[PDB]
């Protein structure tokens, strides 16, 4: 069920986590503060040009194994 | 267009395979000739921490014609005007079939870290950069935070 997807920062590295296709897209942004620290309301996840809503999930985008999100931090 | 459309696909899959650090981007709908696009203001600019959304409009000739692209984010800028519009010549006399999406919105980033008053699309915004420094980056990190945060 787990799997693994990367979050590409903006000008910056590429962070790797473990999900599920069930996890919100919330889940996702409070993952990321576990790793980097980034508060989740200072976050804003894209996937191909779109912002993701923080209620639907990754399975509600379609976001699959190896994909790569976009993490905007200010 | 399917000359364009193979061209498409593979500046997509390009993105996708080796995703850049200063855009990502992809189709609005299930239509390949029309995406949607965001970059985040250079580091260390008065647009730092924004994210600004924009269009891409292909052409069936792509890519031996430039695509349309336009900020629908509202951005302070000499050289974008408040329809979105961007004075940058890549996009116009200087388009090449060897230019990608993702070279346009670099170059699009770097024109956000050194505007070009010499092409005033909006006079009074290309004025202020000219004469004070401290004024413009005042308002544009204004309307980064007002619009694009």
């Amino acid at each position: 069920d787990k799997m693994q997807i990367f979050v590409k920062k903006f000008w910056g590295k590429t962070i790797t986590l473990e999900v599920e296709p069930s996890d919100t897209i919330e889940n996702v942004k409070a993952k990321i503060q576990d790793k980097e620290g980034i508060p989740p309301d200072q976050q804003r996840l894209i996937f191909a040009g779109k912002q993701l809503e923080d209620g639907r999930t990754l399975s509600d985008y379609n976001i699959q194994k190896k994909f790569t999100l976009y993490l905007a931090y200010g | 267009g399917a000359m364009a459309l193979k061209r498409i696909q593979k500046e997509l899959s390009d993105l996708q395979r080796d995703p850049p650090a200063h855009c990502s981007a992809g189709p609005v709908g299930d239509d390949l000739f029309h995406w949607q696009a965001t970059i985040m203001g250079p580091p260390d600019s008065a647009y730092q921490g924004g994210v600004f959304f924009l269009t891409v409009h292909f052409p069936t000739d792509y890519p031996f014609k430039p695509p349309k692209i336009a900020f629908t984010t509202k951005i302070y800028h000499p050289n974008i005007n408040s329809n979105g519009s961007i004075c940058l010549d890549i996009l116009r006399s200087q388009w090449s079939p060897a230019l990608t999406v993702s070279k346009v919105l670099l170059s699009i980033c770097s024109l956000l870290c050194d505007p070009n008053p010499d092409d005033p699309l909006v006079p009074d915004i290309a004025q202020i950069y000219k004469s004070d420094k401290e004024k413009y980056n005042r308002h544009a990190r204004e309307w980064t935070q007002k619009y694009a945060m």
